[PDB]
């Protein structure tokens, strides 16, 4: 999961 | 006194009770409701392309960006009011949200995309027409850079959706701009  | 408006508040409390969702079922349980559609089937759950925004991950970045959430996002509630913050966020969530899951799919989330918008759109309101009251200090442009850096070069411990974080700045400074056009 990428987080921005 | 109170620094933070109604929806910049509401942001916040919400940030927080997905957060603690999160630790009680896991990151996982809570993206299968709140991320981006990931399937055909929930493309007309239209709260998945905006709540995506709401999840983080790790305590370093839900901090962070809250911070610049509160600061930017206060800002332009105070001065340009709480209309204009709603609007500059749901696009941001939205459009930000839609380069990242096009480069790199639908397992993403955090608020980043929207605090990016936040900088780039008080940064060049605040240029371009400075009688709006909002203007983005030095210091702030300087933090931003580098965490823009940090966030290019894989400087976290964590895998980055630069995507949606310079999406978000380029909807922020397109917004501001033609806000000031005039
Ligand atoms: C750990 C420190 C104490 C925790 C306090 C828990 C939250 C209490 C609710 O706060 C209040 O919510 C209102 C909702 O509209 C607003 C107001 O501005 C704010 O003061
Ligand atoms: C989520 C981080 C927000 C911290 C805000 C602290 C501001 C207190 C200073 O008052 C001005
Ligand atoms: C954690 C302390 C918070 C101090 C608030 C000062 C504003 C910083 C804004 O940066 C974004
Ligand atoms: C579309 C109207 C924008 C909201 C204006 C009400 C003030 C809320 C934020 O404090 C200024
Ligand atoms: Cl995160």
């Amino acid at each position: 999961i990428a987080t921005a | 006194r109170e620094r933070a408006g109604p929806v910049t508040w509401v942001m916040m409390i919400a940030c927080v009770v997905v957060f603690i969702a999160m630790q009680i079922l896991g990151d996982q349980e809570v993206m299968l409701w709140l991320a981006w559609p990931f399937d055909p089937t929930l493309k007309f759950e239209f709260w998945r392309y905006f709540t995506h925004a709401l999840m983080h991950f790790s305590l370093m970045h839900i901090l962070f960006n809250l911070l610049w959430w509160w600061y930017l996002g206060g800002a332009v509630e105070k001065r340009l009011g709480s209309g204009k913050l709603i609007v500059i966020t749901l696009i941001s969530a939205l459009l930000s949200g839609y380069v990242q899951q096009k480069f790199s799919g639908p397992w993403f989330g955090g608020l980043s995309g929207v605090v990016y918008a936040l900088m780039g759109y008080v940064w060049l309101r605040g240029e371009r027409d400075p009688q709006s009251g909002i203007y983005l200090q030095r210091g702030l442009i300087i933090f931003a850079l580098i965490w823009i850096v940090a966030g290019w070069f894989d400087l976290f411990g964590m895998s980055m959706a630069n995507g949606a974080h310079i999406a978000g700045l380029a909807v922020g400074l397109a917004m501001a701009f033609v806000d000031s056009l005039n």
